[PDB]
């Protein structure tokens, strides 16, 4: 047996890699974590022996914290690779970008003396710099899952763009719940008002899903964020507040002056 | 007929480029419903994956 | 005409999308910034009709703007949509990042009412993340250009996985072309001394481009960064220099304890 | 060599197959004496002369 983590994309059907369709087509078995049934359609044309994931949520009425999901999940994958079958699992985006499972499933099937590995996907991060023409990598760039941000102490830097993944569930404590309240927003903005002014334009992002749609990128300030209409596919884009400062401590080391750049 | 027409669109750069030019016409040539047609124009995701 | 931006990814043919090898394919032309010879030889089997970029960098030591190099190639590109031509760009990686000519080229483009967009590709950011296994979002991730970093106020949160980009030339500039990587690179070290201890393990990661090639994932104690050898495509990657502590000011706000969280 | 590079790159079960045996995979694929030797030894700028 052996483990490969693919990831499939935003976007139906175009957005996997050449070589990450090749593993699904050439595999005994996939499990799936994919956003709609138009893509498990496409996967299931592709290779028919799918386990699709989605069955390891809280389903009808039943209060289950996201960890045993996600730990199911992980005990699934491993089964098929412990029965001695070539696994691939197909998660949506990039399979080790906010997502804890790929990278679980490969440690586990290591630990057992299985091959397993990762190919990188395109993340809905990949669309958003694409879809809003910005170069995050002169710019600079940072991502906090919401709940994170506001449950430990983090510190960003407001003179670069800032990423809030999982807005929907910002301060949802339990993991039981998959959306969260304005009450838990507000509570949010007033954290962020240390470095983002209250009247500060926001960007709620949704990457399209099917070829047919265009995405969501909705302007509103910080302050309306805690009224605005979020699902579970929404991440929050926190342009800079705060202009650029020089480092004179370490231009001076460097023998180079602010006028020279 | 409308998941096989998506996926195709999804991944074939000449459908798309006709697509984007005359979005109706290419949807009628590959057999949606004027229904079909009317939830894609209007955006209403939730209507597609009902039809 | 039109315009169409993607990109290859890192590793050779298997990285790019479906959808972005559709588009070289179909293209009545393509211009492409691609490295390798492999990549290039890849890229012209796929369609024969390259121009290729690179063509338009400064030759032979002549003195050359990098704003003009960037515009002689923009308008080339702009030149076969305004043709007529369903233009394809193919860059190396994701266009959009480390890239100001896709950019430029849609914007051009848009602003004559032609038809542009870019197609998101794999970064070498998206392949550190596969060959770490590290998620951004375990503690957060904070992605600076090195230099960017030295030259402006950007502190650090040291829970985070802090990437320093273009850590070959950083700290490097007309006035400092004559002080040595190693002497930029001490300064570098220094720097992050305020926040990271001398002996903070950190990781010279260089994605492969080649399949028979495995990537550089190199770990050092910080104090060595300087004595390393280094390439243009090498990322340095920070470590946690802390724990995540609980937020209790949000917490109470919250209404919530530790003993709270799921 | 570049064909078979490219082969490499985006065939899942042919990158598989190199893993188990790579120089037996190579002289499947008609890789020469020299060629087999530079991947081996990871000699890039030799790879560079023969492609
Ligand atoms: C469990 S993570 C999965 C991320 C996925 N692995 C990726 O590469 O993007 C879920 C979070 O990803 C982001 N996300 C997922 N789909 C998205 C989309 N279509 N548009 C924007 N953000 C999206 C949101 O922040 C969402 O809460």
């Amino acid at each position: 047996g052996s483990l490969v983590c693919v990831g499939t994309g935003l976007q139906l059907a175009g957005q996997i890699s050449v070589l990450s369709r090749s593993y699904i087509e050439h595999a005994d078995i996939v499990f799936s974590l994919l956003p709609d049934g138009f893509s498990q359609r496409w996967l299931t044309k592709l290779n028919p022996n799918v386990i699709n994931l989605q069955q390891f949520y809280a389903q009808n009425g039943e209060v289950k914290n996201r960890r045993d999901t996600y730990e199911q999940m992980v005990n699934a994958i491993l089964d098929a690779v412990r029965a001695g079958k070539k696994t691939v699992c197909a998660l949506y985006g990039h399979p080790g970008v906010f997502a804890c499972v790929s990278h679980m499933a490969i440690t586990r099937a290591k630990a057992e003396g299985f091959s397993a590995k990762m190919e990188p996907g395109i993340s809905a991060e990949a669309c958003l710099w694409a879809d809003l023409g910005i170069d995050p990598g002169n710019s600079g760039h940072q991502s906090f899952e919401a709940s994170q941000f506001m449950f430990f102490n983090h510190v960003p830097d407001p003179t670069t763009h800032l990423l809030l993944w999982q807005i929907a569930i910002a301060g949802e404590h339990t993991l039981t719940q998959f959306h969260t309240s304005s009450d838990r927003l507000q509570i949010l903005v007033e954290q962020l008002n240390q470095w983002y002014p209250l009247d500060h334009e926001v960007v709620i992002y949704e990457a399209a899903n099917l070829p047919i749609q265009a995405p969501r990128i909705e302007r509103l300030p910080l302050a309306n964020l805690p009224q605005a209409h979020l699902m579970p596919i929404s991440t929050l884009l926190i342009p800079p507040a705060k202009k650029l400062e020089y480092n004179y401590a370490i231009l001076a080391k460097l023998g180079i002056g602010p006028e020279d750049l | 007929g409308l998941s096989d027409f998506f996926t195709q669109l999804g991944q074939d750069a000449q459908l798309m480029e006709d697509y984007k030019q005359n979005p109706e016409a290419v949807m009628r040539a590959h057999g949606l419903t004027d229904e079909q047609i009317n939830a894609v124009m209007t955006g209403d995701m939730e209507k597609l994956k009902t039809l």
